[PDB]
């Protein structure tokens, strides 16, 4: 997510 | 041959670890249907971690995510907050970031944090003291870091159960305008946090990161939104998750459980090995190269996607001896649960002080507490950060 990606990780 | 990593590495990732670390330093895989390289070694893992070619760019990942996915205009604020921070950019737009966001932090603040979290841990064992079981992750894991960053950063008590919320429905979103949704809603509250700072500054982080400076530099109303979020996020499930795997493996083992209440010497020792043993985070955040980069004699070439596994370097045996044994003390100095060079964690000293204190309190108020259910019930998120879905426990 913290890199703009769905799938949680931020 | 790229070997496919899926719901199994997810849940059980370290013997995944043991067979590729044995085979190379580094591991070509596919995670997510994405092809990428996985930094398993420590010495591979702390020179990509120092390595200029691994760029965090976020553009970049998403177009080259695109061409694997075989599918090829405005932002939204939400979009935005996700990737404008600190881990979204690499110098020298990382290192004005990290400076202007190093000045906000007062003395006042750093000295507040003890006093608040013993206050915050305090009040949580004492509205759970008395029940027979309880979930520690939603009873006392997850609270203790929401708490404690929201109010270091000043976000009212009041909003700070629908923040933790917002930010486990980001965590679990599936596509991509649904995530867009949720961090438009985050980003929409932090612009009226902002704006409410700016018009009456406090003695919180949001109002230190307006005023900050370098000059006339300063943080735009984008890096704010940004780094307020990366901020309360960054440490709120990563602390939760430390905390919950300690625990978990303190009552694994017993004997170290007991001697760690009897001998609190050994606290920063174990909270040293729980952060290499079983860390919230064994993969770091993905880097992409521009050009072919050369990690533990490993070439990969450009526009890859290059992970490093925190956790598969941290369970490496040519650095530490007897790595799957959790042993509070060992010299478990030297790990990389929080990375490593410029990307260093930046709240490394509040998440071991935060640990410290909830382990401490909890064992202090709690000396009969074990697991109140079998191992073969407990159960990993299908999740990035590793972390249980439950931690039940009688306290007795
Ligand atoms: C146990 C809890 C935590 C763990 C395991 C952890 C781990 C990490 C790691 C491994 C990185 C490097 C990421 C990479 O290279 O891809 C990082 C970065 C960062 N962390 Fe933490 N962290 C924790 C808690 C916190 C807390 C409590 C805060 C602040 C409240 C925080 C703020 C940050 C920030 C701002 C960065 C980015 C720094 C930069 O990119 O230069 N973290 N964290």
């Amino acid at each position: 997510t913290x890199e703009g990606f769905p799938x949680g990780y931020x | 041959t790229p070997e496919v990593l899926g719901e199994d590495f997810i849940r059980d990732p370290y013997p995944v670890y043991a067979r590729l670390r044995e085979r190379a330093p580094v591991a070509h895989v596919v995670l997510g249907g994405a092809p990428m390289w996985l930094v398993l070694r420590h010495e591979a893992a702390r020179a990509a971690l120092t390595d200029p070619g691994l760029h965090k760019d976020p553009e970049r990942c998403a177009r080259l995510a695109a061409r694997h996915a075989g599918v090829d205009a405005e932002k939204s604020p939400g979009q935005r907050m996700l990737v404008e921070h600190m881990l979204g950019m690499d110098p020298p737009h990382h290192t004005r970031l990290r400076k202007l966001v190093a000045k906000a932090f007062t003395a006042r603040q750093i000295q507040a944090l003890r006093p608040r979290i013993e206050h915050t841990v305090g009040a949580l064992l004492d509205g759970i003291a008395g029940q027979g079981e309880v979930d520690l992750l939603k009873a006392f894991a997850f609270p203790l870091p929401l708490t404690v960053i929201s109010e270091m950063i000043g976000v009212p008590q009041a909003d700070q159960a629908a923040f933790g919320a917002w930010s486990n429905a980001l965590t679990v979103a599936v596509q991509p305008q649904e995530m867009h949704g949720i961090a438009d809603r985050m980003a929409e509250y932090l612009t009226g946090l902002i704006a409410a700072k700016r018009a009456a500054p406090d003695d919180d982080l949001i109002s230190g990161l307006i005023q900050a400076r370098d000059h006339e530099d300063r943080l735009s109303e984008n890096e704010l939104v940004s780094m307020v979020f990366q901020l309360l996020v960054a440490g709120y499930e990563t602390t939760a998750h430390l905390i919950g795997n300690g625990m978990l493996a303190l009552l694994r083992h017993p004997d170290q459980l007991a001697a760690l209440r009897a001998d609190r010497s050994l606290l920063r020792g174990a909270v040293e090995e729980i952060s290499r043993y079983d860390n919230s985070l064994h993969l770091n955040t993905l880097s992409v190269t521009s050009e072919p980069v050369r990690i533990g004699g490993v070439r990969i070439p450009a526009d890859a996607f290059v992970i490093v596994s925190l956790g598969a370097a941290n369970h490496d045996p040519e650095r530490f001896e007897d790595p799957e044994r959790f042993d509070i003390r060992r010299e478990a100095g030297g790990h990389l649960a929080f990375g490593h060079g410029i990307h260093h964690c930046m709240g490394a000293p509040l998440a071991r002080l935060q640990t410290e204190i909830a382990v401490g309190a909890l064992l202090d108020r709690f000396p009969r507490i074990e697991l109140a259910v079998a191992p073969a019930e407990l159960r990993r998120e299908m999740n990035l950060t590793r972390g249980l879905e439950s931690l039940p426990v009688r306290l007795g």
